[PDB]
DNA sequence: CTACCGATAAGCAGATCTCTCGATTGCGTAT
DNA sequence: ATACGCTCTCTGCTTATCGGTAG
RNA sequence: UAAAUCGAGAG
């Protein structure tokens, strides 16, 4: 739970919503 | 007594040659290999006594330093016959140095140049001006044992160097700008000097020094 | 280390900084008011220096994230300090900055042309240009030419800036090498000796009271003399307190920003923050979470922690200025008698140096007076510190030390283990 | 002779002979020490140790006041008299990028030297 | 699964101080069942410096294959043969197993069949992998009839038969030990080791052959057949010397430190000379011309004067310790091995002592000679104010004994007051060695905190830690100190071509190489050095750089240093001798190649470990203190500054001796013989008369005409005193 | 969403200038000793974790045998990237490299 | 207050006396041997301030 | 040891009929290297020994006074003649055998008897091991002490030496992997460690890592909206990551916040 | 005559490997 | 029975003050 | 559970 293995370490949007 | 002076200086002009000769100009070993009673005969009067006015002399650029470094220009070497240097003499010799356009002009005084007359040194860029005591050419350092061979590098070369070791000009070992091997050589900052180093594992490998 | 634990974070490089009063007055969590670490019964008493918004504290939930003394990991809070009191660390710096300033224009007394140069060049040795720093000493040739000769100087330092830039050598960042480090500290040497050879303001030619730092604590200013004050006219010993210092170099600092911000930085100020003399002081102090204050025990035998009986005299000293301000403020609506004005002045004047007195010796023992308690400088500086003994030199599990004995029949490169170092010396193997 | 004047002091050469005169006569000076007691040390060790001496072109020594120069702040830290070192990295707002051995051991990374002098790729088969 | 450690594990060893490297190490574990300590093998007792006296040290288990993996192979202590200081061995084996080699590779030692292979499968146990070929293979009796024996330097070399891997020739290796040919009778050959194909038939293995020596034939097979070979072969040979120990003693015992009648006959005789030594000495030094008595007025009187100085007595007990140890070395070279009772190889206490096992030749000769003069900081005993070295002697005895001279032996004892001198020598050791080691460990941290950072890099270069430049190649050349120790043994890598060829093995090398551009540069940097070269350094142009400067030495074959170069040319030059010159110089161009330092090196940690280490063994300032003006202070003002000045041929020595006299300073204090002041007060008076030496005196030792000096007197002396009186009444008006 | 686009275009431009084209790299073509070391370490450190295995294990149980043994015949799916002080980067799979 | 002098070796005189150190003054009587326990009446101090010195005349 | 500076631990209890015998069935009690002599020169051990066993078979007890003897009448004669009227030879050597192969040794075997004292220096009190145990409390690394489980010191002296070895990973296991590593949250965008916290979640909801520092009261500003025990509502400073430090970095920073230092770490992936 | 550039005499700071045991830990009024 | 205030250094740098210049 | 100081030791 909320570990390295699971969850991305960091997450950015590239482009806006479509 | 004054045979003791005219053999110090003597050995200072042919060291003024001999550092002229290295810096790149053209000057011939007849010129540096000069017989004492010769250098008497050609500089010393009925008297004896030695005159520094005519000591002063012209050096211009070989073909080979204008083909590495085109920036080069004419070079006045200057004796003061006076036994100090104040204001009159150097700011004299500024405009001497301007009139003529020489790129560069180096200083041979006797005693000490005045603080006030030293104010006048870096006064005219881009020509730079050189001061060198007239005792402490009397012995040429780049002759001694311990010293290596110093040759400055042009500004392809220097490109090259910090190209193949990926490097900023600072990150190389620096020379002082005031050591004497540098204001032999007349070193700018920024430019790169190789040396040539003896060593007792390796024999000789190339060493780069800029000076700072 | 568990290898079956990433982390997928790095730290990549630290960059040095003045904690400013501001953001620790938001980042804590709670300051402390009462010089008493536990009531009665032994409970931490809330706003001590044990508050459970500090952190965990013998089997008392944090108030702060709810957790047990295992898994708090402790929380910084702070001490409003009545006055403006000197960092320690700082105060030589300050002194040197002091001193050297014209309190008439706000200017340091050297004259603003020379000053320039000397940002200049320190501006282009932020980017490694010592080549051009000197070349910059060769633009020479009232009170209108100097206008046009600093306008030139900056021409040419941003004309080099941009050549570099562009020209492939240096990024956004500035180039910092060892050479251009010593060149820059030998620059800042020389412009520090050259403040402080002046007789009067450049640009208003009034003579300044001349500073003395007794010790630590106390700056007494001598007072200007008459021959020196007659010229305060044709051009028309005492105690100074901390605010009276920290207005100082403010306006200084104000009026000097452009240069200033090449003499705090090594390299391109991106942020843009202004450079405050507020950063030499601190308004507010800031207490370590309980968990590096917790007090040691050895069963009966229980003490407090040294940095809790420094941040107790402090506090104790600053509920006692409080209580001479309050005293003084009663009066101000009201002025009764001004010989207990004299008397409560005197007194609150001990009661700053006093409190001051308590800073220094709970950030430097040495710097303290009237062996004694450590402090935090006392922790790091020497061997038994904190850098030699707890980083570049650790104690160390999975272990074990013991006297050697010969043998043959060992081939060499091996080391004969005992039984007992094989049955608690081990390795853990995932299993596959 | 003139040209083979050799001097036990390793700083009035550099003041006269320049910087690589000085860096000699110290390979020189610190090699015959070890002589005396016939003790063999490599060249390679000296010749370091002399550049490293001389790379600003001055005499330099292996102590606080010649080591004040240098880009990395925790060395300088570890070393000796640790607040001063603090004060001026912090007033000068230095930031160092964690390239001393000494340096990453305060942080806890992997060293610069050796094993840690470069980095490993996994080859993936499948894009 | 939290394991229990194994036989499998590796485990990092340690002991402080950690003065060096090699100190700590990794070893390969190996659980024993019986007792509570670290077992330890005696050749890693030579990095750790190490004794079982109670030591203790430190082991560490990594939890971690990636430390696994260095411990393993890069602080494996197998890769610790040669220490990085100068490239010399620091392991083999120390105390008994060199007197067991020296006893097994004797021209006596013969084995029966039984006893050889007895011998050989004590150590060659082909079930833990000790040997390559599955089967012992041995060799055929040195001696057939009447009864086939076998020899001890057979048993070395069916050992290194087996131990050394198949499909590879033997060791050939010509090299010496520590005990003369003297020491075998005459015509013997023994001192001279002769390997020829992996097969010893000449000398005896010693110290210098096995042990922390170099070029011995554990150190050729390190550098032949590799690392674990070498480490292989160390063990092998540790425990045959064991398994030849256990069944044939080794005892040193009171008989070893007799002597003969005729040795103590000579050994008194010559003893007897020095009753007039100290004599002699004290009259040569007092200016008496000779056979003055002891107790001569004049001479008792100069005795005293030269006591009561620190400089004259300083000559005093300089010249006596001379004459005396000079009749100690007449009572050694007489009364050793000569006077002996029993000899080498019988005699354990001179066995182990020339092998190199255990002790040195002084030892020896205090334990059956004499002791000799005792040394107190380079002087001889202490006197006190009385003139009396101790209670027992007359003041300002000349005597030998008085001043420190132990006639006598560890073997009959030694007198009271020898007894007494011997104690101050001993407590003066302990002193020194108490007061060195700590004063050497700022030097290593000083170095250690600056140069952990420099490092070589992939450009070959080293520099430091934030990336600048220190060199652009470790020592001009990229050669490891620890793996250069056989580039230049020519005759060595010869004799050795194929074995060396099999692992060089250039055959495999050429696909990811660049072969003939290097070696062109070289050949033409090397014709154009030889045409130049001639001329002073500093008129030489440098038209060709070295190869090095251009071509990466680790990419490019042919590209080494110019003295490499030139000592192959030269060696390839004097003697011509199926390997011909161009296939050697190829594989002495391999080797160089594979002798460069790795990028990442710490090479700065290694330089400042190589110079504190050795530091801990130590007119002008000299030794650590010197270290200390150099490295830790730079000072400018050096303590004892000094200048060396070449000198012309053409000048004489009788022109040098003035010349030296004609530089020197002269003070006005050296010539005058004495000043006497007058004064008379009632304004005050003064007649400040100075006497001077006699003109000839002082114009001949000084060089100085009466001219010179009253020019001197009435410029600067008399400036000088005004001055002082001036300012010593101006101080002096409160 | 626009700013991280342009950071992460500008950190990979800046990437791709440090990277030298694998025709254009002068380092030694050996495998240092720490080179060899490290890759053993790894490469053991991911059969410990269950990695997929390109070799025959003779009976072998431990992890850095089973490194050793793929080193040897060269199918460690492995690449070292060799730093250069100036930050530029070669790229060199085991498989280039000789060792010794 | 003498019973504190003897447990601890401190030296605690409003007056200092004419020896030099002041602290260290008392030595545990160990008695692990007989050679152990004789030797501590038969052992004479120069003084604990010569034990932190560099020089060894 | 014995009386005269010979000094050594034990190495094996080597079982008797592995030892050396002599021709009087004897076997030694104790065995010492001929090498200790050479370069020590404790020849009173040799004297001793010679004594010991004449003094032994006699029945009688020898003076040891120094300076009774003289350069005349050495030691060595007086005792040996004593060994050659019991039988014995003079030089104080025997006829061993040894007690594996069971042949006569080469030589003869220098054996007496001597005064050997046991050293009150064992090895119960000097043996340690640890695996893991108790930590100081402000560096969460091991304890000094032997009696107390704690760790022993890896001091600067051992890391120069694992940086010299060029053993980068040894070090990190040393220094950091098994000392005082932990996993710190770091905020992202202050770069500060301490400045982090956990939350109070409510009933259903997930404590999660915020920073005090990077976050606004929500009075002066619903998935950005923590809390903490004391109840203030924050909104923000959820940009944290772990990082794995030692924990005498976290105690480093909090005693350079006591001095109005602030330490920014940035963390590599933003 | 007066202000800048050095040029010493004097003052001041930090500083000169690991490990194992035991023993003590303050007084001085004020209430 | 009991609580709160305290007499034998090595290397520099850094400071104060003394002359000379030239302004 | 802690810390100094003193004292005693080991290599
Ligand atoms: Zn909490
Ligand atoms: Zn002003
Ligand atoms: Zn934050």
């Amino acid at each position: 739970t909320a570990t390295t293995l699971n969850t991305p370490v960091v997450i950015h949007a590239t482009q806006l919503p479509q | 007594e004054n045979e003791r002076n005219i053999s110090r200086l003597w050995r200072a002009f042919r060291t003024v040659k001999e550092m002229v000769k290295d810096r790149g100009y053209f000057i011939t070993q007849e010129e540096v290999e000069l017989p004492l009673e010769d250098f008497k005969a050609k500089y010393c009067d009925s008297m004896g006594r030695p005159q520094r006015k005519m000591m002063s002399f012209q050096a211009n650029p070989t073909e080979e330093s204008i083909s590495k470094f085109p920036d080069m220009g004419s070079l006045w070497v200057e004796f003061c016959d006076e036994p100090s240097v104040g204001v009159k003499t150097m700011k004299t010799f500024v405009i001497h140095i301007q009139e003529k356009n020489f790129q560069t002009g180096i200083f041979v005084y006797q005693n000490n140049i005045t603080p006030s007359a030293m104010k006048l040194v870096p006064s005219i860029p881009p020509a730079t001006i050189e001061t060198f005591n007239e005792a402490a050419l009397v012995v040429n350092i780049t002759h001694h044992e311990l010293v290596p061979k110093h040759i400055r590098l042009s500004s392809d070369e220097k490109r090259e160097l910090l190209k193949r070791y990926r490097l900023k000009e600072s990150q190389l070992p620096r020379i002082q700008r005031a050591d004497p091997v540098a204001l032999y050589l007349g070193l700018k900052r920024g430019e790169v000097v190789k040396i040539i180093r003896k060593s007792e594992t390796s024999g000789r490998y190339a060493s780069y020094r800029i000076c700072m | 280390m568990d290898i079956s634990k990433p982390v997928g974070s790095e730290i990549t490089s630290v960059d040095f900084g003045i904690l400013t009063a501001k953001e620790i007055r938001n980042l804590s969590a709670k300051q402390i008011t009462n010089p008493t670490v536990l009531d009665n019964l032994g409970h931490p008493v809330s706003g001590g220096l044990y508050d459970l918004a500090l952190g965990a504290f013998l089997r008392n939930l944090c108030s702060t994230c709810g957790l047990d003394e295992k898994f708090c990991p402790g929380h910084q809070g702070h001490i409003e300090l009545p006055v403006p009191c000197y960092n320690p660390l700082f105060f030589n710096q300050l002194y040197i900055y002091l001193r050297a300033s014209c309190l008439f224009c706000h200017h340091f007394r050297l004259k603003s042309v020379e000053v320039h140069r000397y940002a200049c060049k320190l501006r282009l040795l932020q980017y490694g240009l010592i080549d051009e720093s000197y070349k910059l000493d060769e633009i020479t040739l009232s009170s209108t030419l100097l206008n046009e000769l600093k306008s030139k100087r900056s021409e040419y330092v941003d004309m080099a800036i941009a050549k570099a830039l562009s020209d492939g050598r240096t990024t956004e960042r500035g180039s910092f090498t060892a050479t251009v480090n010593d060149e820059r500290k030998k620059l800042v040497h020389e412009f520090h000796k050259k403040l402080l050879s002046r007789g009067k303001c450049d640009n208003c030619g009034m003579f300044s009271p001349k500073f003395r730092k007794d010790g630590f604590t106390k700056i007494f200013e001598t007072a200007l003399n008459e021959k020196q004050i007659t010229n305060n006219r044709v051009k028309g010993s005492t105690y100074i307190l901390s605010t009276e210092v920290k207005n100082i170099l403010d306006t200084v600092f104000r009026k000097e920003q452009c240069v200033l911000q090449y003499v705090f930085h090594s390299r391109p100020n991106l942020s843009r923050k202004l450079v405050k003399a507020d950063s030499f002081f601190m308004d507010v102090l800031v207490v370590p979470p309980t968990r590096f204050r917790l007090p040691s025990k050895l069963g009966e035998e229980v003490h407090e922690n040294s940095q809790n009986q420094l941040l107790s005299k402090v506090l104790t000293t600053s509920l006692l200025i409080r209580d001479l301000n309050d005293d003084l403020s009663k009066l101000q609506k009201d002025k009764v008698s001004l010989e207990d004005r004299r008397v409560i002045f005197s007194r609150l004047m001990n009661a700053f140096v006093t409190i001051q007195n308590d800073v220094n010796a709970f950030i430097d023992s040495t710097k303290a007076q009237g062996v004694p308690i450590p402090g935090v400088k006392q922790a790091l500086e020497k061997k038994e510190g904190l850098f030699r003994k707890h980083m570049m030199g650790k104690r160390v599990n999975y272990a074990a030390r013991s006297v050697i004995s010969p043998d043959p029949n060992i081939e060499t490169n091996e080391i004969g283990v005992p039984p007992v170092f094989a049955v608690k010396l081990t390795y853990p193997e995932p299993v596959t | 002779d003139v040209d083979g004047i050799t001097s036990n002091d390793v700083a009035a050469v550099l003041k006269t002979y320049g910087v690589e005169a000085a860096r000699n006569t110290i390979v020189n000076e610190i090699n015959n020490v070890f002589s005396r007691y016939a003790i063999s040390v490599s060249f390679r060790h000296l010749d370091l140790i002399a550049d490293m001496m001389t790379r600003q072109g001055t005499y330099l020594a292996f102590n606080r006041q010649g080591m004040e120069t240098s880009t990395s702040s925790f060395m300088k830290m570890s070393y000796e008299t640790t607040c001063q070192f603090l004060t001026k990295a912090v007033l000068d707002n230095e930031r160092e990028q964690l390239d001393s051995p000494s340096a990453r051991i305060v942080v806890g990374k992997l060293n610069n030297v050796g094993t840690g002098s470069f980095d490993v790729l996994a080859k993936v088969p499948n894009a | 699964v939290y394991r229990h450690i194994k036989n499998r594990d590796v485990v990092l060893m340690n002991r402080q101080p950690t003065l060096h490297k090699a100190s700590m190490m990794g070893h390969k574990v190996r659980v024993l069942p019986n007792e509570k300590t670290l077992r330890l093998h005696y050749a890693n007792t030579g990095a750790y410096n190490a004794d079982f006296d109670g030591d203790e040290m430190n082991m560490h288990f990594p939890q971690n294959e990636n430390a696994r993996a260095e411990a393993l192979n890069l602080a494996n202590t197998d890769s610790q043969y040669l220490t990085p200081t100068s490239g010399s061995p620091v392991r083999g084996l120390i105390q008994d197993h060199i007197s067991a080699g020296v006893w097994l590779t004797s021209k006596d030692s013969f084995f029966t069949r039984e006893q050889y292979q007895q011998y050989i499968y004590g150590c060659i146990r082909p079930e833990d992998g000790h040997t390559t070929r599955s089967k012992i293979v041995t060799l055929p009796p040195t001696i057939f009839k009447p009864y086939p024996l076998w020899t001890g330097k057979q048993i070395i070399t069916t050992v290194l038969l087996n131990v050394t891997p198949p499909d590879m020739p033997g060791i050939n290796l010509i090299s010496k030990n520590k005990i003369k040919n003297e020491y075998w009778g005459k015509g013997s050959l023994e001192n001279e080791v002769l390997f020829k194909d992996g097969a010893l038939l000449c000398g005896i293995l010693d110290k210098s052959q096995y042990g922390a020596s170099k070029y011995g034939i554990v150190h050729s097979l390190h550098e032949v057949y590799g690392p674990e070979v070498a480490a292989k072969v160390l063990s092998v040979l540790g425990r045959l010397f064991t398994n030849y120990i256990t069944a044939t003693a080794f005892t040193c015992g009171m008989d070893d430190l007799r002597l003969t009648a005729e040795g103590n006959k000579w050994r008194t005789d010559i003893l007897k000379t020095s009753v007039d030594t100290g004599r002699e000495a004290a009259a040569e030094v007092t200016n008496l011309d000779k056979d003055t008595p002891a107790d001569d007025p004049e001479l008792l009187k100069r005795l005293q004067e030269i006591l009561r100085d620190n400089n004259k007595s300083g000559i005093l007990d300089a010249v006596t310790s001379s004459k005396v140890n000079a009749i100690t070395s007449q009572v050694v070279s007489k009364c050793v091995p000569d006077g002996t009772m029993k000899k080498f190889p019988c005699n354990s206490m001179q066995a182990m002592a020339l092998s190199g096992a255990k002790g040195s030749n002084v030892n020896v000769s205090q334990i059956m000679c004499l002791l000799g003069q005792q040394a107190l900081e380079g002087r001889r005993v202490p006197v006190m104010v009385s003139g009396k070295t101790l209670p027992s002697f007359k003041p300002y005895e000349t005597d030998a004994m008085a001043g420190g001279y132990v006639k006598g032996r560890f073997y009959s004892g030694i007198k009271p007051q020898e007894y007494y001198f011997h104690c101050m020598a001993g407590r003066e050791g302990l002193i020194d060695t108490a007061v060195k080691t700590s004063r050497s460990g700022y030097l290593q941290r000083c170095l250690t905190k600056q140069l952990e950072g420099v490092h070589v890099s992939y450009d070959n270069s080293i520099r430091d830690a934030d990336g600048t430049l220190v060199q652009f190649m470790y020592g001009g050349d990229a050669i490891d100190i620890t793996k250069e120790s056989h580039m230049t043994q020519f005759e060595f890598c010869l004799d050795n071509y194929y074995a060396l060829l099999k692992k060089y093995n250039p055959s495999a090398l050429i696909e990811h190489l660049d072969v003939e551009s290097a070696l062109k540069y070289s050949k033409k940097t090397l014709k154009y050095r030889k045409k130049h070269s001639k001329e002073p350094h500093y008129k030489q142009s440098v038209k060709y750089d070295p190869v090095l400067a251009k071509y990466n030495p680790a990419k490019y074959l042919g590209s080494v240093s110019e003295n490499f170069q030139d000592k192959l040319e030269s060696f390839l030059d004097k003697n011509s001798k199926g390997v011909n010159e161009k296939k050697f110089r190829a594989l002495m161009q391999l080797k160089y190649m594979r002798s460069l330092i790795n990028p990442g090196e710490a090479v700065g940690i290694i330089a400042s470990q190589s110079v504190g280490e050795p530091s801990t063994q130590m007119n002008v300032t000299l030794g650590i203190p010197r270290l200390r003006e150099i490295v830790m202070t730079a000072s400018a003002a050096i303590k004892t500054p000094q200048m060396t000045l070449p000198i012309w041929n053409d000048v004489s020595d009788e022109q040098a001796d003035t010349f030296c006299k004609s530089i020197s300073k002269v003070l006005l204090s050296e010539v005058i013989d004495k000043v006497i002041v007058t004064e008379t007060t009632g304004a005050r008076s003064y007649v400040i008369h100075m006497r001077f030496f006699d003109n000839n005196e002082y114009s001949e030792e000084y060089d100085v005409s009466k001219e010179e000096l009253q020019n001197v007197i009435s410029n600067q002396f008399i400036h000088l005193l005004e001055a002082a009186i001036v300012k010593e009444i101006k101080k002096q008006k409160r | 969403p626009e700013d991280f686009q342009q950071h992460e275009q500008i950190r990979r431009k800046t990437l791709k200038e440090k990277a030298i084209p694998k025709d254009q790299r002068a380092t030694t073509p050996y495998m240092t000793k720490y080179e060899r070391a490290r890759i053993l370490g790894t490469r053991a450190l991911q059969i410990s974790m269950n990695a997929p295995v390109f070799v025959d294990l003779e009976g072998e149980t431990d992890p850095l045998r089973i490194a050793m043994k793929e080193l040897a015949e060269k199918k460690i799916p492995l690449v070292i990237r060799r730093y250069l002080p100036d930050g530029s980067f070669e790229d060199w799979s085991v498989e280039e490299l000789i060792v010794d | 207050k003498m019973q504190y002098f003897l447990s601890t070796g401190n030296l605690v005189s409003q007056s200092g006396l004419d020896l030099q150190q002041v602290s260290g003054y008392t030595v545990v009587a160990e008695k692990i041997n007989f050679y152990r326990f004789i030797s501590h009446f038969r052992m004479v101090h120069r003084g604990s301030f010569f034990a932190q010195l560099k020089t060894t005349t | 040891s014995s009386r005269h500076g010979q000094k050594g631990v034990c190495s094996r209890k080597w079982p008797t009929i592995d030892m050396p015998f002599s021709e009087t069935g004897i076997q030694p009690d104790i065995i010492i290297n001929p090498h200790a002599f050479p370069s020590r020169m404790t020849i009173g051990m040799f004297v001793e020994s010679l004594a010991g066993k004449a003094g032994a078979l006699h029945g009688i007890a020898q003076d040891s006074t120094p300076w009774i003897f003289n350069e005349d009448d050495t030691p060595a004669d007086y005792f040996g003649e004593q060994l050659a009227k019991a039988g014995y030879n003079y030089h104080g050597n025997e006829p061993m055998y040894s007690g594996a192969t069971g042949e006569e040794l080469r030589a003869d075997i220098y054996v007496g008897v001597v005064y050997y004292q046991r050293l009150r220096h064992m090895v119960n009190d000097k043996f340690q091991v640890r695996s893991t145990g108790p930590v100081n409390s402000l560096t969460m690394q091991p304890v000094k002490g032997r009696k107390r489980h704690g760790g022993i010191r890896v001091g600067e002296m051992e890391r120069d030496a694992l940086i010299g070895h060029g053993t980068s990973f040894l070090l990190q296991d040393r220094l950091l992997n098994s000392s005082d590593y932990t996993q710190a949250s770091v905020c992202r965008e202050c770069g500060s460690i301490l400045t982090t916290q956990q939350s109070v979640p409510r009933i259903g909801s997930i404590s999660t890592v915020c920073c005090r520092r990077c976050s606004m009261r929500f009075e002066d500003a619903d998935s950005q909206i923590w809390e903490d025990g004391q109840g203030n509502k924050f909104v923000g400073g959820n940009e944290t990551t772990t990082v794995a430090i030692p924990f005498v970095l976290k105690y480093l920073d909090s005693e350079l916040s006591a001095m109005g230092i602030r330490l920014r770490y940035n963390v590599e992936p933003k």
